[PDB]
């Protein structure tokens, strides 16, 4: 997915504005109030501050509420990196006062297209300070930011939905059995060969879903054997870039990433040791942050995605490690799209774009840029 | 400084309007890094209603207007 | 309480002793590992409330040793003896012993657990006049039910409270009694009935006495309406201080601060509506609306019951390029009447600072302090 | 990244931390006790007193 161009009408801040997002890095920069953070709810509402009208605009001076807000991306599927064959995707989302919609290539689809459709930029955003929300997390919580990571959501979403067809099946069995049990005893005019007429061919057609389930069974252990091996591959493939990663933010500082148990449900448990041992609680404001940053940067080694988007996610470190959330940003500008929304400017220097936000026009967001 | 350039450049944005008439050009108010911290405080006046600027397309060249 | 140095020794990060010179704007600078937000948590840990309390003492770092004594100092210029103490120089000293054994110490005696809180009951050092890290935006984001004390310990009200409940559970005592004496004075050829003199002595007289703690309790009791009053007299003071500093940090705001209902006790509920905004909530608000508004609750504060000495870990976190700015201006104009503790990376609040406590941190995993002046 | 190199050469050929100085006194500081943090020292008598390099 390569990103295109973003429009805008009505979401929140957006008073009709279009992004080009470049190759390289887009400093999304301005001062506060601008709404550049609705730059990522747009970038949520879209994928899949409100609560649901909370987000159409609703009032400002020299402006009037909206009625129906609704953004544009588009993206270039030139590798075919999507199901379809378009080389320009355009995926657009709205909502109305009434509260009532998606378009996939200016055509409606369903409620589950596009998620069906991305399967992906969870982790692959970071709005405000977020940032440790990997960190503070439980370890069996967290595993979840490595699932998306190894693909092993969508045969395991699968697995489930064929499991509950299961129960189903079983419920059938169930009636089955006992309307077969009755038949034993109606078994032993001519008529009565009507109710053996039904139970003959019920056996081939109750061992019709006999068979089937079992055929679904199937189905399900090996999937999980393609789902419980992808979440160790990419594991350990983060394990030998977490030292890197970590090690090059900090000269001499050495650790190390693990996990409990076996898995299915293994709590991944996360251990740093600054150049000292340092319970991570311990760490500083800025030792907190680049360590979420490090992992970043080593899944970002893993399955890199193509749109990642992080806000506000150096307003906690001091100027000299500002530059190493500033080169490890400058690095992966070739392999992924990196739009970042912070306002210190040593991340603003390295930018290959500056995309500056401001606001006229009272409660209104204006756009512009240069590079 | 950062707050410096904001009202330091609020003489040549106000003074080239009452001069010719024409906008501040970004492309000519270029100092010298610097078009950074430059770029951020026209992209800040703007929430002051203090300068205005327009854009027929986006990464087009730019022109401050300060007034309202 | 003008602030004079503070020495550590064994506390978190702070492995040799050192200590810190404070003036009249003092910056804490350094690099992240570094001490600075940790020396407020010396400061909070100094007068009152890692993990338990082990976590307190420097754990050590396996290039020195691990240390078993903790303790935190403090000196303060009494000379208009701001608090109830004759002293000029004070000394306020909180100890730490591996042994799980807290000491407190003032000048040549040792000090009591719930003693160092009177001595600073009138003052407000508030812990809350300590913004902290991650923080900033607390009394923005917390419920108006969590927002009325702050006022309340700001208007120095939380004395008259302390008085108040002690006195209630005292009239329950005495009422209890009464109650439990007038069943007593309720059960109550020839030959000497004298025992009646005294039972008739012990109530007649004593029923006096108790009765003589009801009509005199109760008006210790209706002291509260001082407190009551006290409060809503600064609750009003900071009211037409907010605008006026507001739109002093947004040029042209409009915000205001109101109370729920009458019934202390109650809750306040902030309102803030930006210039060019409005019509809206507070959760509707930019990452660095909370934080100036916020910023500017926690400054008009200080414009009514102001304090000695206060406390910033990263304020100007997220906040513009501009509007940090303007909060060194703000630091600057109110750095008369307190001593102010700021904790910043970016270079704007600095220049507007007097003299830099910058921390390194070197042999590992331990503290160094150099400072310096404008 | 710059200036907190363009001091580091500079520094042998000791000196108080304001020999290194000419306004910008602070982000020179700011380096200063970054190298620290790198083990590459800083000598001062008291509080706010002369610092040797
Ligand atoms: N749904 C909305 N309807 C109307 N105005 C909105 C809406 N969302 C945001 N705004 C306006 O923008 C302000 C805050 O929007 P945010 O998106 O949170 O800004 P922000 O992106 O977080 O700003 P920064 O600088 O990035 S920290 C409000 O004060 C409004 O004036
Ligand atoms: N109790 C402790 N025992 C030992 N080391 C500690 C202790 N507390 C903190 N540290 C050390 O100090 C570091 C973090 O201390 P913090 O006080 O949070 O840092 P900080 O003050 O936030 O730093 P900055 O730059 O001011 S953000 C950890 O890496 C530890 O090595
Ligand atoms: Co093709
Ligand atoms: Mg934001
Ligand atoms: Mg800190």
């Amino acid at each position: 997915m390569f990103l295109k161009r973003l429009d805008v009408i009505g979401f929140k801040s957006f008073a009709r504005i279009s992004v080009d997002f470049v190759k390289g890095v887009t400093a999304v920069v301005g001062p506060n109030g601008s709404g550049k953070s609705n730059i990522t709810d747009a970038i949520r509402w879209v994928l899949g501050r409100g609560g649901m009208e909370d987000i159409i605009f609703a009032g400002s001076d020299s402006r009037k509420r909206l009625n129906l807000a609704e953004v544009t991306l588009t993206l270039d599927n030139d590798d075919h990196f999507l199901p379809i064959d378009f080389h320009e995707v355009s995926v657009t989302r709205r909502v109305y006062r009434s509260g009532e919609e998606f378009l996939i290539n200016n055509q409606p689809c369903r409620l589950k297209d596009i998620i069906d459709l991305f399967m992906g930029k969870a982790f692959s955003i970071i709005s405000q300070g977020k940032v440790e929300e990997i960190l503070s997390s439980k370890a069996e919580d967290r595993r979840s930011i490595f699932e998306e990571a190894a693909g092993v959501l969508k045969y395991k979403t699968r697995k489930k939905k064929a499991e509950n067809k299961l129960f189903e099946t079983q419920d059938n069995l169930n009636r089955v059995e006992d309307i077969l049990h009755e038949l034993e005893g109606q078994v032993e005019i001519d008529e009565f060969e009507r109710v053996n007429e039904r139970y003959k061919f019920l056996s081939e057609q109750k061992e019709d879903l006999t068979e089937a389930k079992n055929t679904l069974f199937q189905v399900i252990e090996e999937m999980d054997e393609e789902m419980t091996k992808r979440f160790n591959d990419t594991f350990v493939q983060i394990r030998s870039h977490f030292d890197q990663v970590f090690r090059s933010l900090f000269g001499g500082g050495r650790a190390e990433l693990r996990l409990t148990d076996p898995n299915l449900h293994s709590g991944v448990e996360i251990i740093a040791q600054p150049p000292k041992k340092l319970n991570l609680n311990l760490l500083s404001g800025g030792e907190r942050a680049l360590t979420a940053i490090a992992l970043l940067f080593s899944i970002l080694k893993v399955r890199p995605v193509p749109f990642c988007v992080l806000d506000q996610v150096e307003a906690a470190l001091d100027e000299a490690n500002v530059f190493r959330f500033a080169q490890y940003l400058k690095k992966y500008s070739s392999d992924t799209q990196f739009i970042v929304i912070t306002h210190r400017k040593g991340t603003m220097e390295e930018a290959d774009v500056l995309y500056g936000v401001t606001m006229q026009e009272s409660g209104v967001s204006k756009v512009i840029s240069v590079k | 400084r950062q707050d410096i350039p904001i009202e330091a450049r609020m003489n040549e944005i106000v003074h080239s309007l009452k001069s010719r008439g024409t906008r501040i050009n970004f492309m000519d108010l270029f100092p010298y890094e610097h078009l950074v911290v430059t770029f951020l405080a026209v992209l800040e006046l703007m929430k002051n209603q203090l300068v205005l600027i327009e854009q027929e397309h986006n990464f087009s060249d730019i022109y401050i207007t300060g007034s309202e």
